[PDB]
């Protein structure tokens, strides 16, 4: 079971030193609070947002603060959470998690060090270790590509190295902002 | 980008299956985006030039190929620069017409300013020729962006739509962008720009 942090208790006072980032997060929290009025705007919200930068700057300190200022369910866990060594079950955790989000919409889904999922798979290593990582890759691919913009499921993704990114999630509509 | 794969010999497989489905559902129109990132000129280069090249080869035998045709199917491609692609692709017989998509002109902006607010609330005191001559040089996506930004600033202001005065500010901040400057460094700026103005 993904740790269901129903109440996170995190505010914008829980962050410090990120002034310029404070104003691009109020847009997301306002969309979280008002899922019905942004569809009246004719504009589409950002489906996914990638937390890129140095480690120790407060990605989850910001993401959890985002979900707290939204007062909406928060779903955080690891990127290797779906890469434990048994074939196919990693797809079930993604499926279970995203349909949990579908059932408790609007929702937040966060995956720290998510790049472990979207590791650009080099051609230097094992092969069946590749089809499981890529298996979960295509799993969340289908999951969020079949999603709707206004389901209220905001996709939070964090990793501290943007160099190992796979081009799949960089596509528009999967990470509309960074 | 769907044809970019580091395995051995699947790019040609994807080209082949795409073209076979297109031949089966003929007539058709086959649009390929990101063409500038695969169809660059073949070279020695690195080891990707062993397979990335092979991929392109498949293409060169589908649009012209043997069999003399499939139907006459129309194929189109999105590229930013024609000179980067090799001579085998862009030659006549594989790409006969080459048309260009520039930024919106005065007329293009004149009609894109209104066509982007047909589905947007807006007031009556607007002269579209003013904004058509006021933001020359932006792309159409940027016109969509400035309309989005004016609407959102209205949202943050409490009103639903925008008059001239504030979407003008939105476009001007989309041009020159939106930092603190001290009061001693500010008089230097003032003095030097005033001297340049007085001279000119």
């Amino acid at each position: 079971e993904a740790r269901k942090e129903g109440l996170t208790g995190v505010e914008f006072r829980d962050v410090a030193g990120l002034g310029p980032i404070l104003n691009e997060v109020v847009e997301v929290v306002e969309f979280l609070k008002d899922p019905g009025t942004f569809s009246k705007l004719g504009a589409r919200p950002p489906k996914g947002i990638l937390l890129e930068g140095d480690p120790g700057t407060g990605k989850t300190l910001l993401a959890k603060a985002l979900a707290g200022e939204a007062m909406v369910p928060f779903y955080q866990m690891s990127g290797t959470e779906f890469t434990e060594g048994i074939v196919g079950l990693g797809a079930a955790r993604v499926r279970d998690l995203f349909k949990r989000a579908r059932a408790t919409a609007p929702c937040v889904i966060f995956v720290d060090e998510i790049d472990a999922l979207g590791l650009r798979r080099a051609e230097n290593d094992s092969a069946k270790t590749n089809e499981e990582r890529e298996q979960t890759l295509n799993q969340l691919l289908t999951e969020m590509d079949g999603f709707t913009p206004d389901t209220g499921v905001v996709f939070l993704g964090a990793t501290n190295r943007a160099d190992l990114l796979d081009p799949a999630l960089m596509r528009p509509g999967r990470f509309d902002r960074k | 980008a769907e044809f970019i794969e580091m395995y051995m010999g699947l790019g040609a497989a994807r080209v082949r299956d795409l073209f076979n489905t297109a031949r089966s559902v003929a007539p058709c129109i086959i649009f390929i985006d990101e063409l500038d990132a695969v169809g660059r000129q073949r070279q020695g280069g690195g080891r990707s030039n062993d397979e990335r090249d092979n991929t392109v080869n498949q293409l060169l035998t589908e649009m012209d190929g043997f069999e003399a045709e499939q139907q006459g199917i129309v194929v189109m491609g999105a590229t930013n620069r024609k000179d980067v692609l090799d001579a085998a692709l862009t030659r006549p017989g594989r790409f006969d017409r080459s048309i260009e998509v520039r930024r919106p002109d005065f007329q293009g902006r004149l009609e894109a300013v209104k066509v982007h607010l047909r589905d947007k609330p807006v007031a009556a005191e607007i002269d579209y020729v003013s904004l058509a001559s006021l933001m020359g040089g932006m792309s159409g996506a940027q016109i969509a962006g400035v309309a989005n930004t004016a609407c959102f600033l209205a949202s943050r202001d409490g009103r639903s739509e925008v008059n001239q005065t504030d979407l003008t500010l939105a476009v001007e901040q989309a041009k020159y962008g939106r930092r603190f400057v001290g009061a001693g460094r500010k008089k230097r700026f003032a003095v030097m720009e005033a001297s340049i103005a007085l001279a000119a």
